RNA sequence: CAGCCAGGAUGUUGGCUUAGAAGCAGCCAUCAUUUAAAGAAAGCGUAAUAGCUCACUGGUCGAGUCGGCCUGCGCGGAAGA
């Protein structure tokens, strides 16, 4: 219902304490033992994954997170305090990527396990430490050593197994008006959608069938009415993927002819994602003869080239949804990751 | 200060009634009386109503401006009074009057009843709306935020008791 | 031009067909037909030319159709298809961009039907040309 | 109020697809409850869920329960109606644990 | 001076290297036709039509009012066993 945000994040990990140099003479001999220990670790950074939370508003109002120094030593060997881990809850679905070594170390998939992103420092060594009778007189400390200094790209990709895409205002927010719970604003209007949403179907106990609209874009990478291009990186996770093409526009755009764009459009962000599976359904069918449309819709399927199983379905008023209700989940649960 | 130079006009058949620093305001609709803070002078003249500093107070004026606007309010009270219009909004919000007590179910886990003073009524034209009338703009401002208080609106559906012409300003959080 | 309701006018043009894309369903959602476009509104239009965009009032109270009066065409497309260059400005101001005439624009803009603030024709004769020249042309009156 | 409740039982457990239902009588072999129900739930949530609608029913039947397990943990789930226990409980921890034979 | 009742318009969705931008971080001249005055412009801000306010002007009660400098004495800054 909200708007989305997404940025980079920059994280410092806790350089280690440092060793601290002093002696034991306290009250009646000048000439005691040496004082002060080890210093202290620096804190850990940790990506902390919740399921309550969905956006990255605040990263950008705070962008730097600052790991605790580890402790100083202190006298009478008073080794320090290790730094306390700061913890970054992050939505999930993000994933990660460091200046110069541009690439992905982690995928947000799993809710509640945790990821080290900054390996904290070494605490140092006092004179006590190094405290010897070559010298005579034990002075030396070792600093400790600088944390890893890595910095976070975060980009996000909302948990949903079931995608969305197709033309602008085709259906593809009346399809989420159904007996899914999710309700976004929906009309006849121009495109009307401005925010991704996602909403569940509760068919039987232990079955999710999150599915997730996105706003669509016409002519490939091209806005209407302010649009941008952002909303796409929402999609291309998703484990099954539909498409549906409207039909019949009082003013839209010609039939599916023109959806050969829309491949184009699809080939257009890097590679298509591999050509990924697609499945075709369409809507808005009881503004027309349901009789005619058996024969319009078989034609107009192999007008593209598609040789394959589609849904005629008119989701508009919940006629024919069951259908798709059920091939779903045959398509994910018979087909796990190999 | 300046204000209190412009007499305020009161209507006919009002008595003022002066014993000293405390003023009597009886009327058509309502009994009370209030007293002074012995700092203002007040002349009972021809029909309306003037006031003034008194000799060896620094505040002086200021005091004597206060006089005409708690004073103008009275006049309106014990003539047609003041009406304040309290709204619920919201699923569930039911509100009623019982005698003097207005029974109001918000959302808790036991109804809440409200005990209004002597000189202040409540009126309910339909289910969600409380009609708060009464002489005395001090005792009906703060009723009205007695009953405001209980169910403060929050700034993101507007959901709560407000009052008629405050308007709430709805905000996101956590987007998305 | 009287009050609340909401006087709206949306256009790209009057002789294409309702485009999509650039306005789509928006121009009417309160009691306006997207189907009677071509009804009434297609009654005067159609005989004279089509090649402008033509802004209109709907002003519509609770009548399933409308009751509105189609009225002059901008001066905003005049500079395009009869006074030059269809692209535009470009660089803006860098340059002298582009170039107009003193008798130009003085028959075209006086092809409006009934749109005028005073009836003096010198005043109105220089209020076209505030829409002009701030495109980046030179003015030779 | 010996038949009463566990027909009471047995009805409402077949309303939600309670699977493989068995009348088992422990009177003599426990001392702590007189019979309990046995049955099967296809999935945790399932076990999960059938556990508030027996509750639930329980408390719409005038007697209160003493008490129930599920918590964060959909395994096994059990709830209490006083004389008459049910399990609810999921099939691949049941071979794991008796049938037919406490 | 500040209150209260109004206008707050016409080219004008100003076109545009504008993906949309109708007043808004890009773009420009910054003019100009009717009036008592009202800005291609002040903002809260929708996905754009927007919903409303303000700048300037009219009327109303009527005599002080507007915002800058220096200086004495005053407040916060000023929490420990």
């Amino acid at each position: 219902m909200k708007f989305v945000d997404e940025a980079s994040i920059l994280v410092v990990a806790g350089d280690g304490g440092n060793g601290c140099v002093s002696f034991r003479r306290e009250k009646y001999i000048p000439k005691g033992g040496p004082d002060g220990g080890d210093g202290g670790d620096g804190g850990d950074v940790w990506m902390e994954a919740d399921e309550n939370l969905n956006t990255l508003i605040d990263y950008r109002f705070e962008k730097s997170f600052r790991a605790e120094r580890g402790q100083n030593g202190a006298s009478r060997d008073c080794t320090g305090k290790r730094g306390k881990d700061v913890t970054i809850k992050v939505p999930v679905g993000t994933r990660v990527i460091d200046q110069g070594t541009g690439e992905t170390m982690g995928d947000m998939t799993k809710h509640g396990q945790r990821l080290l992103v900054a390996k904290g420092g070494w605490h140092g060594l006092g004179n006590t430490r190094f405290k010897s009778s070559v010298n005579r007189t034990p002075r030396q400390k070792t600093n400790g050593t600088p944390g890893d200094k890595r910095e976070l790209l975060l980009e996000l990709m909302l948990l949903a197994d079931v995608g969305m895409l197709g033309m602008p205002n085709a259906g593809k927010s009346t399809f989420i008006r159904a007996v899914s719970a999710a309700k976004p604003k929906v009309a006849d209007y121009p495109f009307t959608t401005l925010v991704p949403s996602l909403g569940v179907v509760r068919m039987d106990n232990e079955k999710s069938f999150v599915v997730a609209d996105i706003p669509g874009l016409i002519e490939g990478a091209a806005e209407g009415a302010g649009l941008g291009i952002r909303f796409l990186k929402h999609l291309e996770r998703c484990r099954v993927l539909l498409h549906l093409i409207d039909i019949d526009p009082i003013d839209g755009t010609d039939p599916v002819e023109n959806a050969r764009i829309i491949i184009s459009e699809l080939e257009k962000y890097s590679q298509d994602l591999a050509t990924k599976p697609r499945w075709l359904v369409f809507n808005k069918i009881d503004l027309l003869d349901k009789v005619e449309a058996e024969e319009k819709a078989k034609a107009i399927a192999e007008a593209l080239g598609w040789e394959d199983k589609y849904y005629l379905i008119s989701a508009a008023s919940g006629l024919g949804v069951k259908d798709l209700c059920w091939d779903v989940m045959t398509f994910i649960i018979e087909n796990p990751v190999v | 200060s300046r204000v209190a130079k412009a007499p305020v006009v009161v209507p006919a058949g009002v008595d003022v009634k002066i014993n000293g620093q405390v003023i009597t305001i009886k009327g058509k609709n309502g009994e009370l009386t209030r007293t002074l803070n012995d700092a203002v002078e007040v002349k009972h003249a021809d029909n309306t109503l003037t006031f003034g500093p008194r000799d060896g107070y620094a505040d002086g004026w200021a005091q004597a401006g206060t006089a005409r606007a708690l004073l103008n309010s009275m006049v309106i009270g014990v003539t047609e009074g003041f009406t304040k219009k309290l709204q619920l909004v919201g699923v569930g919000y039911r509100a009623a009057v019982k005698g003097n007590v207005i029974n109001l179910s918000l959302g808790f886990s036991h109804p809440v009843d409200h005990q209004l003073p002597a000189g202040i009524t409540a009126e309910c034209p339909t289910q969600t709306e409380i009609v708060l009338k009464g002489a005395d703009k001090q005792v009906i401002g703060q009723v009205a935020a007695d009953l405001r208080a209980y169910r403060r609106p929050e700034p993101y559906k507007g959901k709560g008791v407000r009052y008629a012409d405050e308007v709430v300003r709805t905000k996101e959080a956590k987007k998305k | 031009a009287k009050k609340v309701q909401a006087y709206v006018k949306l256009q790209v043009a009057a002789g294409m067909a309702n485009p999509s894309p650039p306005v789509g369903p928006a121009l009417g959602q309160q009691g306006v037909n997207i189907m009677e476009f071509c009804k009434a509104f297609n009654a005067k239009t159609d005989s004279i030319e089509k090649g402008l965009p033509i802004p209109v009032v709907i002003t519509v109270y609770a009548d399933r159709s409308f009751t509105f009066v189609t009225k002059t065409p901008p001066a905003a497309v005049l500079l395009k298809k009869a006074a030059g260059i269809k692209s535009g400005s470009g660089k803006p101001n860098k340059d002298k961009v582009g170039k107009i005439s003193r008798a130009q624009l003085q028959e075209i803009a006086q092809t409006k039907a009934a749109d005028m603030t005073g009836a003096d024709i010198e005043a109105m004769t220089r209020s076209i040309e505030g829409t002009a020249r701030s495109m980046g042309l030179v003015v030779e009156d | 109020q010996g038949k009463a409740l566990q027909d009471f039982v047995i009805d409402k457990i077949d309303d939600l697809k309670g699977q493989d239902i068995i009348a088992l009588d422990v009177q003599g072999k426990s001392s702590i409850t007189d019979c309990m129900i046995i049955c099967t739930g296809t999935s945790s949530r399932h076990v999960m869920s059938i556990a508030d609608h027996v509750v639930q029913e329980s408390r719409a039947a005038g007697l209160l329960p003493l008490g129930v397990e599920g918590e964060n943990s959909a395994d096994w789930i059990v709830v209490d109606l006083g004389d008459v226990i049910v399990h609810v409980m999921q099939e691949e921890s049941r071979r794991l644990y008796e049938l037919e034979k406490l």
